């Protein structure tokens, strides 16, 4: 692959101008031995100072991997490179990837470091590996090929991808793939056995074309919007009544129909608390209704591609964690609930950042794009933290949630 | 003659579709003149400018300056203009040390790159650019015109064009010598080691040696300073470094320049001089443009600017680093949302101090703004050593620990122990999670007319006991606190209270124990003398009883 394809930045845009966070010293020595090595094979050059640019670059260790890995935040080049329509009008999101039994996610990203960078855009790649306590300048590169992140990379590689893949999807009419940035998703059928075949089917087919050993594995056959249940009792006090009330208040804003007076006309008085109430036989059947409202689907919810995805996490105790994805309030599009996050007993940051990452990779297998997050977290503490335990080669935006939201009581 | 090697010289071009500098030449005095025609001379002699036609149109004003007692004059080309039109550049010298990250070094050279700069190489393309035009004698002939060859001073690219090329220059002998280090600060290079100082003055010259092959000529710095070094700041000495001397002015009349300038004293000192403290001086400042208005010290000001002077009464010094031991960081809280830090290797030595003031808020609590600061602290510390401290901290474990699996926001500061160093911060209230079994239930409302801002506030119980308190200049959310504050007011040590104010239970919720509002403060009060609450909130209007009751009667 001789020919650059040419590519350039939005109409009366700059190149990004984001400054590097400071890293630790174990960080920078493991990005100095990888630049090095990357300079050696060609990948990047070292950049004078003509060159103002800059993206943030840290590193990473994959999942279940010792090895470090540096990781460039291209979100903000990501935003200011023109709109691919990448080599098409656009690849209509394989909506059958999400019903797939299994997925298995491949890092395919070395394959953007074999073909060249159009040489005027190269300039607005340029990253910088910091010094320590500014002992020394930071050590400037910018890339020659087509960098892990970018958005035009994956676009760019398109035709070359398409063509290493259709023998092997020639053979299989049933494995759905799919491409999000530098990872590959890879959804069949049939059970695990020979699953993990075809992948290292597809894996050894990879190799011949010109790999990292690693996957992960999915089950989108679970993705739904977790009901709203109320409690069934056999005796109630005014708090689970009052309690109910405000569930039933809530829920009406999604549902129609949901009803409460007869279930409040059991408060009749100035009660204790803790005293039991029998129900009524109309606040039986208005709770049974509303039972049943709650089983149907909400109505006129669909996925706008035009507007982005939203998602809330709400930190429940005891590891678990539950979120909701939606476009507008109250019309979720998939809603769910994560408990014992793995190697995190004792780090709220590290749960919280293990589920962003869960629930963006959820979102793209549903919709091929990542959700913009709404985080209840500081955003000082999360900023320190977050670093230390992404994973994923992709990176969403995030916004701070400061006032505790009432409604973490429903979804509990 | 002994070949040198080029410089490399770095392409410059213009901002996208602005052109080069036009600007008219300013008439000069025939003194003027001649001295320019003189000093231009010698520097097209030695290469640094040349001579051009008229065919460039550029130009780029002169000027000629004295001095008071240094008789003589000197050149001055304008180039705000062409700076102006210059594209940006990777400015790579913005940063500079913090003396707390350096490690010792038993020697250490300054040698004067002054001459190096001029053989750095302007771009050729570019130089048309830098025309400038000496005018004439009487204006009766053409004026010389002159461009440059060399990265002139005052133009937009000179330093970082410069310390780039110095860096490519240093980057293989400082790889293949890296028993030493080497560090660039204006025209001067400081070389550090810990070998003996035989070997370092080996080291030196060869590095002379090296930068001959580009040509260089470097001498030593002349007048060389003997320790401390004066440099943005700081006095570093051998194996001590402080700040330069803190001299707090005496004032019977303080301005707002004479605040402000105090602060920033007070400011750069913090981070050697322990418990610095700026909230009460610093307030004074809130809001005024004026720098000469004499605003006078509250003696809460006066308070801490003694608290000061006595904490300067005697210089303080802290030292280097060094990596084989452990990084550890101290933090105290202070009063009024202000902390104070210390970070140290061994104890009562330490590397820095600091301090960090609370973020703005309505409402905060201590340990909120202790995980703030621990946040701010490790930023600093990566910065600085590359590493997270050890921090110790004046909270219990099992203080943390209850905050943070009970706290609805994920939070985490990383490895630390408890210190007893009071005062402590410690929560001073907690929620209970069910209804409290015998206790009483409150349940309160509050409303408020927005025109007439007449209000009432109440509640009622299960045992019949009631509560109604006109209310005057008050707003709803006011009310709906006021109405939480009665029932906390009468009932006994346990209490069930429902509201249906969603902004009470906001408030609430975030845990303060301290507020703006009086109002929330006083609540706050009441909590802390309470053995058990259980907040409970409900719907507004849906016939709720006990809510509705109580609705109705403060609803006018
Ligand atoms: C080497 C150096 C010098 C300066 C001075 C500017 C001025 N004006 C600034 C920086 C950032 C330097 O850069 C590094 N400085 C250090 N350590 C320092 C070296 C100096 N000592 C003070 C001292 C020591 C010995 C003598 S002596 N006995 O020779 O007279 C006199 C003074 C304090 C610590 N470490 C590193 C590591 C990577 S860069 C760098
Ligand atoms: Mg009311």
């Amino acid at each position: 692959p001789i020919e650059t394809v040419p590519v350039k930045l939005k109409p009366g845009m700059d190149g990004p101008k984001v400054k590097q966070w400071p890293l630790t010293e174990e960080k920078i020595k493991a990005l100095v031995e990888i630049c090095t090595e990357m300079e050696k094979e060609g990948k990047i050059s070292k950049i004078g100072p003509e060159n103002p640019y800059n993206t943030p670059v840290f590193a990473i260790k994959k999942k279940d991997s010792t090895k470090w890995r540096k990781l460039v935040d291209f979100r903000e080049l990501n935003k200011r490179t023109q709109d691919f329509w990448e080599v098409q009008l656009g690849i209509p999101h394989p909506a059958g990837l999400k019903k797939k039994k299994s997925v298995t996610v491949l890092d395919v990203g070395d394959a953007y470091f074999s073909v060249p960078l159009d040489e005027d855009f190269r300039k607005y790649t340029a990253f910088t590996i910091p010094s320590i306590n500014n002992e020394t300048p930071g050590i400037r590169y910018q890339y020659n090929v087509l960098p892990q992140g970018w958005k035009g990379s994956p676009a760019i590689f398109q035709s070359s991808m398409t063509k290493i893949l259709e023998p092997f999807k020639k053979q299989n009419p049933d494995i759905v793939i799919y491409q999000y940035m530098d990872d590959l998703y890879v959804g069949s059928d049939l059970e695990i056995g020979q699953h993990r075949t075809k992948i290292e089917e597809l894996r050894q087919h990879l190799l011949r074309w010109g790999f990292l050993w690693m996957g992960y594995e999915l089950h989108p056959d679970k993705w739904t919007v977790q009901p709203i249940v109320l409690p069934e009792k056999d005796s109630w006090t005014v708090n689970d009544i009052q309690k109910l009330v405000g569930k039933l208040n809530w829920a009406s804003q999604i549902y129609p129909g949901i009803k409460v007076r007869q279930l409040s006309k059991l408060l009749r008085g100035t009660k204790a608390l803790t005293e039991v109430i029998p129900l009524t036989e109309e606040a039986e059947l208005e709770l049974a209704e509303n039972r049943e409202i709650l089983k149907e689907p909400v109505h006129g919810v669909y996925y706008d591609p035009s507007k982005d995805l939203i998602a809330e996490i709400q930190k429940q105790g005891q590891g678990q964690w539950t979120y909701q994805i939606y476009q507008e309030p109250f019309k979720n599009l998939k809603t769910g609930k994560y408990a014992r996050m793995r190697g995190a007993h004792t780090n709220d940051v590290k749960q919280l950042t293990e589920a962003v990452q869960k629930i963006t990779t959820e979102s793209i297998v549903i919709w091929g794009k990542t959700p913009k997050f709404k985080l209840p977290i500081q955003k000082e503490t999360w900023e320190t933290w977050w670093t230390e335990y992404w994973q994923a080669t992709w990176i969403p935006e995030w916004e701070f949630v400061n006032t505790p939201p009432l409604v973490k009581l429903w979804y509990q | 003659m002994v070949p040198i090697s080029p410089i490399e010289t770095v392409p410059v071009k213009l901002k996208p579709g602005m052109d080069g500098p036009k600007v008219k030449q300013w008439p000069l005095t025939e003194e003027k003149i001649k001295a320019l025609v003189e000093i231009c001379t010698e520097m097209e002699k030695e290469g640094k400018i040349s001579k051009i036609g008229p065919e460039n149109p550029y130009n780029t004003p002169v000027f000629a300056i004295k001095k008071k007692d240094s008789t003589k004059w000197r050149k001055l080309v304008d180039f705000r203009e062409l700076n102006k039109r210059t594209q940006d550049f990777w400015e790579v010298q913005l940063g500079i040390p913090h003396p707390a990250g350096l490690p010792k070094k038993k020697s250490v050279t300054v040698l004067d790159v002054g001459d190096a700069y001029f053989s750095v190489p302007l771009d050729e393309d570019f130089r048309k650019y830098t025309a400038f035009t000496i005018p004439s004698i009487n204006n009766e002939t053409p004026g010389i015109r002159y461009q440059y060859n060399v990265l002139p001073q005052g133009w937009k690219g000179s330093p970082a064009i410069f310390q780039s090329s110095m860096t490519k220059i240093l980057e293989p002998f400082a790889a293949q010598n890296p028993d030493i280090v080497i560090y660039q600060y204006m025209d001067d290079l400081y070389v550090g080691s810990d070998l003996e100082i035989g070997q370092h003055r080996t080291k030196i010259e060869e590095l002379r040696q090296h930068l001959l092959r580009w040509g260089l000529t470097t001498p030593d710095k002349k007048h060389q300073k003997e320790p401390p070094f004066l440099w943005m700041g700081y006095e570093l000495h051998p194996d001590k470094w402080t700040v330069q001397p803190i001299v707090l002015p005496e004032k019977d009349s303080w301005t707002v320049n004479d605040i402000q300038k105090l602060v920033g004293k007070l400011n750069w000192a913090s981070q050697i001089y322990p418990g610095i403290k700026v909230r009460q001086l610093s307030k004074l400042l809130r809001g005024t443009k004026a720098l000469t208005e004499v605003i006078p010290l509250t003696e809460e000001a006066e308070l801490e600017l003694a608290e000061n002077r006595e904490i300067l009464k005697e210089p303080v010094h802290g030292v280097y680093y060094d990596p084989s031991k452990d990084l550890i960081a101290e933090i105290q809280k202070q009063g009024q949302g202000q902390w104070t830090y210390q970070i140290y290797q061994e104890p009562f030595k330490n590397l820095k101090t600091g301090k960090y003031a609370r973020m703005r808020g309505a409402h905060t609590n201590d340990v909120k703004q202790l995980t703030e600061a621990v946040q701010k602290i490790t930023t600093e510390s990566i910065v600085i050593w590359g590493k997270t401290p050890k921090f110790k901290l004046p909270i219990q474990k099992e203080t943390w620990e209850t905050w943070w699996t009970e706290y609805w926001q994920a939070t985490w500061i990383p490895e630390w122990e408890f210190v007893n160093t009071p005062p402590l911060v410690k929560l001073w209230y907690q929620l209970e999670k069910e209804p409290i079994v015998g206790a009483e239930t409150f349940y309160v409302d509050g409303a408020a007319n927005r025109e007439t801002k007449l209000g009432k506030a109440g509640y009622v119980t299960n045992k019949g006991r009631q509560k109604v308190v006109p209310l005057t200049n008050t707003t709803n959310q006011k009310t709906e606190l006021q109405a939480i504050y009665l029932a906390l007011q009468d009932s006994g040590l346990e209490v069930n209270i429902v509201t249906d104010s969603q902004y009470a239970l906001g408030i609430i919720q975030a845990q303060p124990d301290k507020s703006e509002s009086e109002l929330v403060n006083q609540i706050i009060e009441q909590l802390i003398k309470k053995e058990k609450v259980y907040l409970a909130w409900v719907p507004a209007h849906k016939g709720i009883g006990g809510n509705e009751q109580v609705d109705k009667l403060v609803s006018a």
